[PDB]
């Protein structure tokens, strides 16, 4: 086939930490880990989120079906964070102590 | 008006050297602050991790900052000596103009 | 020439020849070979020294966009980080090969005079961990 779209993002993406989520409710965006423990969000501009900690997991889905927004999840070897990027507010910041592999 | 201008030029060369030393000290201090914030972030974090020789960069930057601080001190002393000598020279020049 | 001497003596002993060897040494050849080697070891050590700090500097790169603070010295590494990192993957083989070649050169150039210096190797290994080229040639000429 042919790549229907292409783009170059200046940030190194951590391999197994990538997700696509409609963080605006109806506007899908890309969430991907990076060096220094920061998670970037590509909207269609790149916006950084300071996890300030080495990420080890990352996904995005519907965690409360009452609303139609995707929740950005970020796992760390000692923490786990759900994030409503639209209205920046922690859905839950749990401390696992078992890790997020 | 000609052996008087050389003292002025020495004074101004010392002033320019001081401004350069200070604008270099600014960059060294910014580097030190950035590496220090990185290290503080590594400290607050629970999980262990290699320092990645960040401490070595911090030591190098600290040595640079101390060297630049000593250089600025010596330049301040030289500038003060040059200013006193220039004060004497301009005293003499005003005397010779008033005569 | 040491390898040639050994292998030809082996062939002679195989085929019952009992040949006659007569060697000779230019007392400056070792200096020439060491001057040849020096750039390669210098490049390998600089490779290691830069790739040690590549990632630490990259951690600083991701913040504040690198407008005013990074020293020009490490700024020369921030661009060529990729080539430095991809050559560091092959570096250790070259370093081990160079160390082996230097130790064989040392052992052989002492073997021609009739000596057996298979014991002074660890001091040479430590010297190469330091790699003072002038101290290296001094250790070559002295012991």
């Amino acid at each position: 086939l042919q790549p229907v779209f292409t783009l170059k993002l200046r940030h190194k993406i951590s391999p197994r930490m990538v997700a696509v989520g409609r963080y605006d409710g109806t506007h899908p965006c890309l969430a991907a880990a990076t060096q220094a423990g920061k998670v970037f969000i590509h909207n269609p501009d790149v916006s950084l989120l300071n996890i300030n900690q080495t990420v080890s997991c990352l996904t995005a889905g519907v965690l409360n079906p009452e609303l139609g927004y995707d929740a950005l999840l970020v796992g760390t070897q000692t923490n786990l964070l759900a994030y409503d990027v639209y209205n920046n507010s922690d859905l839950f910041y749990r401390e696992v102590a078992d890790g997020a592999s | 008006l000609e052996e008087y201008f050389e003292l002025i030029d020495h004074h101004f060369e010392l002033r320019i050297n001081g401004e350069k030393l200070e604008e270099l000290l600014s960059e060294r201090a910014v580097q030190f602050r950035a590496i220090q914030r990185r290290l503080l972030t590594r400290f607050k974090d629970k999980t262990p991790a290699p320092l990645q020789h960040l401490d070595t960069l911090l030591d190098g930057t600290y040595k640079q900052v101390i060297a630049l601080a000593d250089a600025v001190e010596e330049n301040q002393d030289n500038l003060f000596q040059s200013f006193t000598r220039l004060k004497s020279a301009t005293h003499l020049v005003i005397l010779l103009i008033g005569l | 020439i040491s390898i040639l001497k050994d292998v030809l003596s082996k062939e002679a002993t195989k085929r019952k020849i009992n040949l006659n060897i007569s060697y000779e040494i230019n007392e400056v050849s070792v200096k020439h070979t060491l001057k040849l080697i020096h750039p390669k070891l210098e490049y390998q050590l600089l490779l290691a020294k830069k790739v040690q700090l590549i990632d630490a500097l990259k951690e600083l790169q991701v913040h504040e966009g690198n407008t005013n603070f990074l020293i020009p010295e490490y700024r020369c590494i921030l661009e060529e980080a990729d080539h430095l990192q991809e050559e560091y993957k092959k570096q250790p083989a070259h370093l081990e090969r160079l160390y082996g070649m230097i130790t064989d050169l040392f052992i052989d150039k002492f073997k021609f005079k009739g000596t057996n210096v298979k014991t002074k190797v660890p001091l040479l290994l430590e010297i190469l961990d330091s790699y003072d080229q002038n101290a290296l040639i001094a250790f070559f000429d002295a012991a």
